[PDB]
RNA sequence: GAGGUAGUAGGUUGUAUAGUAGUACAUACUAUACAACCUACUACCUCUCU
């Protein structure tokens, strides 16, 4: 059935001849889809006539010839609209292949986008482009505060270092100054796997007294403060301040 | 705006007071100071331009820098004034004496130099704008100016000494000597302060909130705050003098104030912010010592937060705020609990107090469900720049804009702001206003307090212990602090701040003391409502007592209901300009008013009031008089409202109603079907055939008419398409032609041309000099012949189609005509006998004997038709004869391979043994099977020739015989038609179809020539039917220089306020006792909380019982009668103007001409070619269609409707004339007019396919099969009856109309035909002919002068219908010459019109057209808010006309181009050429900004930025801030065209001659290239990537951001005033960046 | 001659995004992307003609 139904009518009537009378009898000049209605005749003086209808003239003649032989026996933009809604570029389609016979070359149009690729095969390029675009269509329609948490993290980090010394600091009264705070801070820094670094400043203030800033690796890193008439009194004061700092961080 | 009128914008208020007298404008912002400065220079320059006087702007920022100051741009660009700002050591080049520069900006010592040299005279100067004088240095510099130039000149010679000093409240120094400094300043410069600005016009006119300066308590230091201050003061000592070896103080010092003022809980939540701001900013330390400082601060705040959390989270949220915070937040919580709609506006000092207050009220509003309605949003200030760190700046801008958009509409009420919320940001009117801080000065206090204007208004100021150092020392932790660690003066400051508060009330008393206008207090309006509300209300409809009235109070509420509902843009505040007045009558002070509704409004007179005893009863009564005259003049309807938009009813009789035909009317009313006037609904119309071609069959004996169908070949077909290479036969040389027999004389028709296999051939019809007397038996002869020609030859007969010789439709004869051998043409009777001799003769298959016998005849196959009789017997295909082939033979070489020679081929194919072997061959071809020869086969519609055949295929088909058609002669039968008669017979159907179409078009011409005298009746021949064929950096300067007057001003108005110049204690003591006694000072334990004749005599003291009578109230007409009697009996009523001289005089004292008109008398009307083209739809697939013609018809229709709507309805503003036009020009209306006037049955909508689109002559379709779905039965039954007799004898198979007799046509296409015929009548018979045709449809756009008939009128004045039952005609007169809009409500209106239009001669020398009625020019220039124009109206009525005039002018220019633009090209060389941007740029380029009068600030700033950015550009056409466009200047560009149109006695040569010189280089530039437009251009270049988001509102309150996005290409942004401007600039910047 | 493709070029109708002049949301002339369907020409093919 590679030949036209109009040519099928011509071949099945070439046994005697007969020029057929093809007239379009009727037309729906419709609002969105005008349709055509051809009417096929056969001789005008003795003793056949059929209807045919379709959207195009060629398909109308096809339906008319098919009816006479049996008696003898608008999308496309909508998928682009949806890819606009899903915020995509306009699709690009390319031609893949044909058949070496130029009267029966089934064109294949290759529609590739940034997401998927599909093929469209047809006897003409318009039906191939529809088939590729529709395959795109249902393929795309098948698949259309915290710093306080850091502070509490540091709190459970220092609670994880559960040495006796910190709860000893928490429980008893710490008015006593006779304890040597240097070994205390060394043991506490070893307890939470941290380290203490003293920076006694060679620069002096306006009272002539000595001072120091002492650094411990917190999360994020921190320092404490101290001063005294001597540098030894300065590091003792900063040591005591850091010890009571660790005591009150563990105090909860 | 009920009881107080609407206040003006404060800039024109200072402008009015400064025009009245000398002043010192005490206004803060520099830009509006520049606005008022520019304005008074302009108006008192208009006053100065009489004898020649200058007006200086002596200034202190001049004479040092070579650059020009900010007033140079203002007064050089946006005015017509020429300035000479003195350069640093100006040498005065050449003889350039200063009497020619209108403004003459100097320096003060320079002005002393000009005064002592007697070059600038101190008397011949009309204004002295000394710059800022709220500082010491400037006042000392200006001290020798006025200690030396007061005494010699009198105060008559002293000009206005306008001085743009700073804001009077935050200026100078001190508080006690403030009034003394102001009095000495006013006496120094010979002035009087008129400080009535936005600082004042928020507490005077608007709602006045009663403030409450509430005391909380002394914040007693509990042990928690004691330990917190102990550790913070421990850390203060180190960071005071910190150390470093080879920013932290501010966050360790200004956190303690949160502890002092708010408490420990807010200390935790405000060390939150500092902890984030330092932890984020400690990791970027380039040193190591500052890293340790920031670590110490951060871990101190960590310990602080931990201790505060352990305080009130482990030991135990309204109770926590109650117990563990300052009592100041308890006072705030009680204040917000006192409000059970609220728009609260809490303020602060810094930018971290706002955040902690936000978290305070968020947790209060959420944890405590009592105050559930508090939605909390905070907004801080901005300090950064786009120079560095754009990430933080953008994430702060996109948060601040969301916060202010949330507060903007209604979503979140409270807004805990900072100093950015005072100037700038536009916010809704508020309910509560809290100042958490005591105010810094009066600037913050009033710019914060002047925000709650609804009057349930409360403005609370929280007062507290003051600001001092709360530290102890440098010591370490105390014993109490360590115990807590191990275990766990209102009177002085409030006296000082109530002294500051009494000082603030004294400040506002001073400001109100310096005001010009004075207002009665609220006690007077209260006793007005109580006492005298017993007047007879003006009821328009008094019978139904729930309707309409104007009482005392409704009057003052209604005059500001009406004036605010007027046409006005964003820049204009339209208002009623009231005026108070006092006098003395009968010992009682009586008060007038005078009112002035806007000049935009049609109440163009002043409502001179009646003297009442108070001011506010006079106010209510003068508004009552205004509402009475308003309703009498027609502005008010039956419910005393202004008449709306759609409420305009046209008084002309042809207008209104517009009731439809019921087929159209029910589908308009129900609208379930597609609407009329649209292409979406189709309707099927009968294909009306010509009246000359129906019932014109000739009868035996009566003389009929013989029309030769003449053809003449013009352009033979070029041989590039001659692929078969056949000879070209002209049909002129053929002897056998064709004719038409018809009894009615065919009118003259245009000689159309067709395009056949021989090329272009021109078709005419001609009449014989003798007539045809038809004989008896020829009737059946031509009846047989016509059936033969149109049935067996051209195969045109369908089966629903049969020969009916006595028919109603398509009933003319066609005869075969022959040229006489001696010359001339006549009917071929012998050929008719030959044709009738053989009927439907099947071409017989002959035996061998005769072709054996006779030889070939060369003469028999000259012009032969040679069908093969050995196949296709019933309906053979007919072949031509192109050539004879003697060089071939039946034994010659076969083209193919499968057969031998032609004798062998015919022997073995059929059996036809060719007995004649010496016979030639016949080079033949088919005959035409597509009968439509109307289109050229080798041309496009655009003239582009189509590709002809390749030379290889041409020579293959012509030379190689595998192609081609070669046929033996003795095996073919000659048709009785020759080849020449066959080509004419094939070209007949298109000839008859075009003759029919021309006859319908001539029928329309005759119909309108009979209905209205538009054309000749019966007729020379027509014109033939055819088918037609460095800098960018400078731009940054012009984007920042304007903001220069912004930038410095902001800092200049928030910190300095400094520099003094060189009884009060009693007043402060009185105010302090009033504040402490009157409940304003809230103590810290007190929570926040007559008979008719007597009334008549006290109300009308200036007889009374005669006017009262026995009825109850008194009449307003009686009231004016008592006034008239009293002024008649008592001479004069000399009035004292209580606190306007601003306006006065009412309350005071032939290269394509476009209008070319042919003589319509004795005129043939349009040709039927152009009427056919107007009828020809674009679906015809013909070379003519209506589409290019509807674009000029539509533009002329819109033009003429607009001009008529201007002329008839002369008081109404054009916002309803637009509604009348939109009623009249809409395609529903033009549809129903067309279908009324039977046009749908006259059009072509289908491609002419003669086998399926044509009913041949003397044939008759039954018109029954198309609804139903023997031959003699079909004959006599289609004669008698249709349905009953027939019924006794791939979707919608019962489809509509057969194509032979009806066609489907959509509705908008008949509107298009109406407009196309307006275009055809326009082009042929002038604009007046199109006007009369527009009347003929039913849109009567002309006036009627019904005059008695001229006694068989004969001359026939065109545009005058056929007479009715009596002899009277309805002659349509021309358009009326309009009413000049010179409102003669002033006694010298021509002199005041010339006075207010001084200096426009530069404009008229620019344009070339000198106006004759210059009031048109002023009306075209006058903005809606140019309030001193008591002479004309605003321009909107003239813009409404000018844009339609320019629309038609552009369309008829682009229609006249030889380039022959499409509907699209001629549309888009208009759409991208009549635009607000191009109109504004041609306005700016030709100086329309320089001559546009307005009194609006925002429009002046927009005009500033645009004119500067254009004057940089040579006047050529992070969020991308592109320049806002002055739409007012585009409207001026249109309104000058409208004004020239009306001023020119309504012509279009003058408008186009003026506007060509402007728009012409855009005409050739945009005509050469392709213009487009930026939103459309970006949606065209990237067709469907581009999506536009919903617009967002910026934090500024008057900015819109659009955010264009191109997908996978970039996301872009632009900001602007409207949404159109912001969309345009964002798409424009994406257009420029995407390249 | 019928038919099947491919190229270009005139269109009509529909849908979607919109542009310009309006008016203060209808009104007019429209564009582009995309589609059907129509018509003029060209190049090559299967059949017929020859
Ligand atoms: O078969 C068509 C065509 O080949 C033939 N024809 C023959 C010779 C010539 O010079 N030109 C030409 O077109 O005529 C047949 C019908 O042609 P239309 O397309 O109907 O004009
Ligand atoms: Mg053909
Ligand atoms: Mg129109
Ligand atoms: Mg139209
Ligand atoms: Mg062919
Ligand atoms: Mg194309
Ligand atoms: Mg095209
Ligand atoms: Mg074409
Ligand atoms: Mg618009
Ligand atoms: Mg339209
Ligand atoms: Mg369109
Ligand atoms: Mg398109």
């Amino acid at each position: 059935a590679m030949k036209t139904p109009v040519s099928i009518l011509q071949e099945l009537l070439s046994r005697r001849g007969i020029t057929p009378g093809y007239e379009l009898v009727q037309i729906e000049g419709a609002i969105h889809e005008p349709t055509f209605r051809f009417r096929v005749s056969f001789k005008d003086k003795d003793t056949f006539t059929a209807m045919g209808a379709g959207r195009s003239k060629k398909e109308a003649k096809h339906a008319a010839a098919r009816a006479l032989i049996d008696k003898l026996i608008n999308p496309i933009g909508w998928l682009q609209e949806m890819c606009m809604q899903r915020r995509w570029p306009p699709p690009s389609y390319e031609t893949e292949t044909e058949v070496g016979l130029p009267h029966e070359r089934l064109f294949t149009i290759a529609c590739s986008i940034l997401n998927y690729r599909e093929m469209g095969k047809g006897k003409s390029k318009k039906i191939a482009k529809r088939l590729a675009a529709h395959r795109m269509w249902m393929r795309l329609q098948e698949t259309p505060t915290q710093h306080s948490n850091k502070v509490s993290q540091f709190h459970k980090t220092l609670k994880n270092a559960t040495g006796k010394k910190l709860l000893k600091l928490q429980k008893t009264c710490l008015k006593n100054n006779k304890i040597d705070y240097i070994k205390l801070l060394g043991e506490i820094a070893t307890e939470n796997q941290f380290e203490v670094t003293y920076v006694d400043i060679e620069e002096k203030t306006f009272s002539g007294q000595f001072q120091c800033l002492v650094q411990l690796s917190t999360l994020p890193v921190g320092v404490c403060h101290g001063s005294g008439p001597t540098a030894a009194d300065a590091q003792r004061h900063a040591a005591q301040n850091a010890l009571e700092y660790l005591k009150i961080m563990t105090k909860k | 705006h009920t009881t107080v009128f609407t206040p003006r914008d404060f800039q024109v208020e200072l402008l009015a007071t400064a025009y009245e007298r000398n002043t010192i404008i005490c206004l803060g912002h520099r830009s509006s100071k520049e606005f008022i400065a520019l304005k008074l220079l302009q108006e008192l320059s208009r006053r100065a331009r009489r004898h020649g006087r200058v007006s200086v702007y002596l200034s202190c920022e001049v004479g040092t820098s070579t650059e020009p100051c900010s007033i140079y741009t203002m007064l050089t660009h946006l005015t017509d004034l020429r300035v000479w700002q003195e350069q640093p050591d100006m040498q005065i080049p050449f003889d350039h004496c200063w009497t020619d520069y209108h403004v003459s900006i100097l320096r003060p010592e320079g002005f002393l130099y000009l005064l002592e040299t007697r070059e600038l005279l101190l008397s011949r100067v009309e204004l002295i704008v000394l710059e800022d004088c709220h500082d010491s240095a400037v006042y000392q510099r200006i001290r020798p100016l006025f200690e030396n130039h007061i005494m010699p000149a009198p105060p008559a010679d002293r000009p206005r000494i306008l001085g743009l000093a700073g804001p009077l409240h935050s200026a100078g120094c001190e508080l006690q000597q403030l009034s003394a400094m102001l009095a000495t300043l006013e006496q120094s410069v010979l002035c009087q302060i008129e400080s009535a600005s936005d600082i004042v016009t928020v507490l005077r006119y608007c709602s006045r909130p009663h403030e409450y300066i509430v005391q909380c308590a002394p914040f007693e230091m509990d042990e928690l705050s004691l330990v917190l201050a102990d550790v913070l003061n421990t850390h203060k000592s180190f960071l005071l003098d910190h150390r470093y070896d080879p920013d932290p103080l501010n966050v360790i010092n200004s956190l303690l104030v949160v502890l002092h003022e708010m408490g420990p809980w807010c200390t935790q939540r405000a060390a939150h912010h500092f902890y984030q701001c330092n932890e984020k900013l400690k990791v970027k330390t380039p040193h190591e010592r500052h890293y340790l400082l920031y670590c110490l601060v951060s871990t101190a705040l960590i310990q602080l937060y931990s201790l505060c959390e352990h305080a009130f989270h482990r030991h135990l949220s309204r109770q926590t705020i109650e117990r563990y915070s300052s009592p100041k937040v308890r006072r705030l919580l009680q204040t917000l609990r006192c409000f059970k709609t609220l728009c609260a506006l809490i303020y602060c000092n810094q930018n971290h107090t706002a955040r902690v207050l936000f978290e305070l009220l968020a947790e209060i509003s959420r944890r405590d469900p009592d105050l559930k309605f508090l939605r909390c949003q905070y907004t801080t200030d901005r300090v950064a720049d786009p120079t560095t760190e754009p990430k933080e700046a953008e994430l702060e801008h996109r948060r601040q804009e969301e916060v202010l958009k949330r507060f903007r509409m209604h979503d979140c009420n409270v807004l805990i702001g900072t100093s950015v919320l005072e100037e700038g940001i536009d916010v809704p009117k508020c309910n509560l206003v809290v100042r958490w801080d005591p105010p810094t000065t009066y600037r913050s206090y009033v710019q914060c307090k002047g925000r709650a204007r609804a009057a349930p208004a409360y403005h609370v100021i929280l007062v507290a212990p003051s600001y001092k150092s709360p530290t102890v020392g440098s010591v370490q932790l105390t014993d109490r602090s360590h115990r807590y660690i191990c275990a766990t003066s209102l009177a002085s400051t409030t006296k000082d701040l109530v002294h500051q508060m009494a000082q603030y009330r004294e400040i506002e008393q001073m400001l109100l003391s310096k005001c010009a206008n004075t207002e009665p207090p609220e006690q007077e309006q209260c006793e007005a409502e109580r006492f005298s509300a017993c007047l007879a209300a003006y009821r328009p409809k008094p019978h139904l007592l729930t309707g309409a009235s104007v009482d005392l109070g409704s009057a003052i509420a209604l005059v500001n209901k009406y004036c605010a509902r007027l046409p006005s843009d964003t820049f204009t505040k339209l208002t009623a300009l009231w005026r108070c007045t006092r006098n003395e009558r009968a010992g009682v002070t009586l008060f007038q008013y005078t009112l002035r509704l806007p000049i935009n409004s049609p109440l163009k007179h002043d409502i001179v009031g009646l003297p009442m005893p108070t001011q506010t009863l006079a106010r209510r009564l003068a508004a009552l008089q205004a509402c009475v005259e308003l309703h009498r003049i027609g502005e008010l309807d039956d419910q005393l409202q202004p008449i709306g938009k759609e409420g305009f009813r046209a008084l002309e009789p042809d207008w209104e109603c517009f009731e439809l035909e019921p087929e159209d009317e029910q589908i308009v009313q129900l609208s379930d079907e597609p609407r009329p006037g649209t292409t979406k609904r189709r309707q099927y119309y009968y294909k009306r055939i010509a009246s000359e071609f129906c019932d014109c069959r000739p009868v035996a004996g009566a003389p009929c008419y013989l029309y030769f169908i003449q053809l003449t070949l013009q352009c033979p077909i070029p041989e590039e398409q001659n692929t078969r290479g056949r000879k070209i036969y002209p049909p002129e040389d053929a002897q056998q032609g064709f004719g038409i027999l018809t009894t009615k004389r065919i009118p003259k028709l245009s000689a159309f041309s067709i395009f056949t296999r021989s090329g272009e051939v021109k078709v005419s019809l001609e009449l014989a000099k003798e007539r045809v007397i038809l004989t008896s038996e020829q009737i059946v002869c031509i009846n047989g012949f016509l059936n033969y020609t149109f049935t067996n030859v051209l195969r045109l007969q369908k089966f629903l189609m049969l020969f009916d010789p006595d028919s109603t439709e398509n009933c003319v004869f066609i005869v075969p005509t022959v040229k006489a051998p001696a010359g001339g043409k006549h009917i071929d009777w012998q050929f008719l006998e030959l044709i009738q001799a053989n009927g439907n003769t099947m071409p017989r298959a002959v035996p061998d004997e005769e072709r054996q016998a006779q030889p070939f005849d060369p003469q028999r196959f000259q012009d032969a038709v040679v069908m093969p009789w050995y196949r296709n017997q019933d309906q053979p295909q007919y072949f031509y004869v192109a050539e004879i082939c003697p060089h071939l033979s039946p034994l010659s070489c076969f083209p193919g391979d499968n057969y031998r020679t032609f004798k062998h081929y015919y022997l073995v194919k059929y059996g036809l043994t060719i007995q004649n072997t010496s016979q030639p061959l016949l080079d033949v071809d088919h005959t035409s099977a597509r009968l439509n020869f109307l289109t050229p086969r080798y041309v496009n519609r655009k003239g582009v020739a189509l590709p002809t055949s390749s030379e290889e295929t041409k020579r293959a088909k012509r030379e190689n015989l595998e192609q081609k058609q070669i046929l033996v002669p003795e095996l073919c039968t000659v048709h009785p038609f020759p080849a020449s008669l066959w080509r004419t017979a094939v070209c007949l159907p298109c000839i008859l179809y075009r003759i029919n179409g021309l006859l319908l078009a001539d029928d329309i011409r005759k119909q309108v020539s009979a209905d209205l005298g538009l054309g000749r009746q019966q007729i020379f021949e027509w014109p033939m039917l055819d088918f037609g064929w460095r800098q960018k950096q400078l731009s940054i300067i012009q984007a920042t220089n304007a903001n220069e007057r912004q930038y410095q001003q902001t800092k200049n108005l928030l910190i300095g306020f400094n520099f003094k110049h060189e009884r009060y204690e009693e007043s402060i003591a009185k105010l302090k006792t009033e504040i402490e006694s009157g409940g304003m000072l809230v103590p810290h334990d007190q929570q926040l909380v007559v008979s008719m004749m007597e009334l008549l005599k006290q109300l009308l003291p200036y007889v009374l019982a005669k006017k009262l009578g026995d009825r109850r109230e008194l009449l307003l007409s009686d009231l004016v009668e008592l006034n008239a009697d009293w002024v008649a009996r008592h001479e004069q009523e000399t009035y004292n103007v209580m606190g306007d001289s601003f306006d006065n005089y009412n309350d005071h004292h032939a290269g394509f001409s476009f209008d070319r008109q042919p003589d319509l008398v004795g005129h043939p009307g349009p040709s039927p070619s152009i009427i056919l083209q107007a009828l020809t739809m674009s679906n015809a697939n013909d070379g003519i269609n209506l589409e290019r013609l509807e674009t000029i018809g539509d533009s002329f229709l819109k033009y003429a409707i607009t001009t008529y709507l201007y002329i008839t309805y002369e008081n109404v503003h054009e916002g309803k004339l637009s509604h009348l036009r939109s009623k009249q020009v809409a395609n529903l209306n033009l549809y129903r007019l067309g279908r009324r006037k039977r046009l749908g049955e006259y059009m072509i909508a289908t491609k002419f396919e003669p086998h399926d689109n044509w009913l041949p002559p003397c044939y008759y379709v039954p018109k029954e099969l198309e609804k139903a779905l023997k031959l003699a039965d079909l004959l006599d039954i289609k004669n008698l009856s249709s349905v009953q007799i027939c019924e006794m004898v791939d979707f919608s198979c019962f489809i509509p109309y057969n194509l032979v007799s009806q066609h489907s046509i959509p509705d908008k296409s008949i509107a298009d035909c109406v407009e196309a015929l307006i275009g055809a009548y326009l082009i042929e018979c002038g604009p007046r002919g199109a006007l009369l045709f527009m009347a003929w449809l039913g849109v009567r756009v002309l006036p009627i002068t019904r005059q008695l008939d001229g006694g068989n009128q004969e001359q026939r004045i065109p545009g005058s219908t056929k007479p009715n039952a009596e002899n009277v005609v309805t002659v349509y007169g021309a358009w009326p010459t309009p009413r000049s809009p010179l409102l003669h409500f002033a006694p010298n209106a021509t002199e005041e019109l010339d006075q207010l239009l001084s200096g426009f001669e530069e404009f008229e020398e620019s344009l070339g057209y000198k106006f004759r009625d210059r009031s048109y020019l002023l009306q075209a220039m006058t903005h809606a808010s140019y309030t001193p124009n008591r002479l004309t109206d605003c321009y909107q009525r003239l813009e409404f006309l000018g844009d339609a005039v320019l629309d038609y002018l552009i369309t008829r220019h682009l229609y006249e181009d030889p380039r022959q633009h499409s509907p699209g090209a001629l549309t888009d060389l208009r759409s991208a050429l009549v635009n607000n941007t191009i109109f504004a740029s041609l306005a700016v380029r030709h100086g329309f900004h320089k001559f546009f009068r307005h009194l609006s600030p925002g429009l002046n700033d927009v005009i500033d930025r645009f004119v500067r950015i254009q004057q940089e550009n040579g006047h050529c056409i992070d969020d991308a801030e592109d320049v806002e466009v002055p739409k007012a200047l585009g409207d001026v560009f249109e309104s000058i065209a409208g004004a020239i149109f009306l001023d020119s006695n309504m012509s279009l040569d003058v408008v186009w001659h003026v506007y060509s010189n402007m728009m012409s280089p855009e005409i050739e530039q945009f005509s050469n290239s392709v213009p487009k437009s930026p939103i459309r251009e970006l949606l065209e270049l990237e067709p469907e990537t581009a999506k536009f988001g919903k617009p967002e509102k910026l934090a500024d309150g008057r900015r819109v951001r659009v955010t264009v996005d191109v997908f996978c290409k970039g996301t872009f942004r632009g900001i602007g005033r409207n949404y159109r401007i912001a969309k345009c600039t964002a798409a424009k910047c994406a257009l420029r960046q995407l390249k």
